């Protein structure tokens, strides 16, 4: 199987996408926010509202091929356009899956492949963790905050759409 | 390309481009038969475009030739990306003429500070994608091998060399996978990899050609 945006058109290694429910009803697109005790936004959550695409994701591998596949290790990171104080200086935006919580978290102070790949998922598609693979889905904390984590056998269903063009 | 310039019209008549629907990869012609590009190009039914300039264009000395043979080195290793060299025979032998022609694999490496010409269609921007619609071309030199594993420790082995610019600004990118790096008139490369895109002290990571005159030369014979 092939990695297919909205339009259609096969995913592009470095490429600029929303990350967007398959589904709708419930939540918007992939974006940041605080958990916790942390006092800068460095969890990746799902927005809250319907309507909302949230940030843009940057998905590419370091093999210069023009195209992604299941096949590929992924980085991913967050796109920095209008960001906190807190991350305003930063360059990328990689994501991390971090701590007890297996939470993805955007690591910005820091091998040669990525640990995600992109995988179909019915007539969509969903995020695999590859520490193997392991599905990322969504854990809602006591605040209703919609934090994505790795969540085996609960996969979020996700579908692409450019940022840009 | 990043931070390069339209090659021209019959100017890299030796590069190829590899197609599925879409342009995925570039590819090196060594003989009327054989391309040479990188092993993480591969897939089953690649289609071969010879005498490309502009893509959205179809130019009359333009060739479309499907491979019949995509043969990967014995040792690629997926993980680690050596050996990322792969070999592809073309279902019928190509014209050659000014627009398509073949380049010199080398007989011996080349050194650093060579001023090599790379080529290909792929993404020109360093953050986001832009493919551009003609071939984009870029001058590079070798680095030594000292500087190469500065930049990226642990993970160059012995057949793969750096070319570019550690300010950053110039570099191929996503698209130019398995394009040429010619040196003096010599094939001494193929775009492999980096950590993204002309950024500072990453260049742009190439499979050292040299290492394999002998398996290409022996795999044309038998095949």
């Amino acid at each position: 199987k092939e990695l297919l945006d909205s339009d259609g058109d096969i995913l592009r290694n470095g490429g600029t996408y929303y990350i967007l429910p398959a589904l709708r009803g419930k939540g918007g697109g992939l974006e940041l926010a605080k958990t916790g005790d942390e006092t800068c936004p460095l969890n990746v959550v799902q927005a809250r509202s319907e309507t909302k695409r949230g940030r843009p994701a940057i998905i590419w591998t370091p093999p210069r091929i023009a195209i992604l596949t299941p096949a590929f290790y992924l980085n991913i990171e967050f796109q920095t356009r209008d960001l906190p104080a807190c991350l305003e200086e930063y360059s990328r935006l990689p994501w991390k899956v971090e701590g007890e919580s297996q939470e993805v978290k955007i690591a910005p102070k820091e091998h040669l492949f990525g640990s995600f790949k992109i995988k179909p998922y019915r007539d969509d598609y969903k995020l695999v963790y590859c520490e193997s693979c392991k599905d990322l889905g969504i854990s809602i904390d006591d605040e209703n905050n919609r934090l994505l984590v790795v969540k085996d056998g609960d996969p979020l269903a996700v579908r692409f759409v450019k940022a840009h063009r | 390309i990043v931070g390069g310039y339209t090659c021209g019209a019959n100017t890299v008549p030796y590069q190829v481009s590899l197609n599925s629907g879409y342009h995925f990869c570039g590819g090196s012609l060594i003989n009327s038969q054989w391309v040479v590009s990188a092993a993480h190009c591969y897939k089953s039914g690649i289609q071969v475009r010879l005498g490309e300039d502009n893509i959205n264009v179809v130019e009359g000395n333009e060739q479309f030739i499907s491979a019949s043979k995509s043969i990967v080195h014995p040792s690629y290793n997926s993980n680690t990306l050596n050996n990322d060299i792969m070999l592809i025979k073309l279902k019928s032998a190509a014209s050659l003429n000014s627009r398509v022609a073949s380049i010199s694999l080398p007989t011996s490496c080349a050194s650093a500070g060579t001023q090599c010409l790379i080529s290909g269609w792929g993404n020109t921007k360093s953050s986001g994608t832009s493919y551009p619609d003609v071939l984009k071309c870029l001058k590079a030199p070798i680095l030594s091998d000292s500087s190469c594993k500065s930049a990226y420790p642990g993970q160059i082995t012995s057949n793969m060399f750096c070319a570019g610019y550690l300010e950053g600004g110039k570099d191929s990118c996503q698209g130019d996978s398995g394009g040429p790096v010619v040196c003096s008139g010599k094939l001494q490369g193929i775009v492999s990899w980096g950590s993204g895109c002309a950024q500072k002290n990453k260049p742009g990571v190439y499979t050292k050609v040299c290492n394999y005159v002998s398996w290409i030369k022996q795999t044309i014979a038998s095949n």
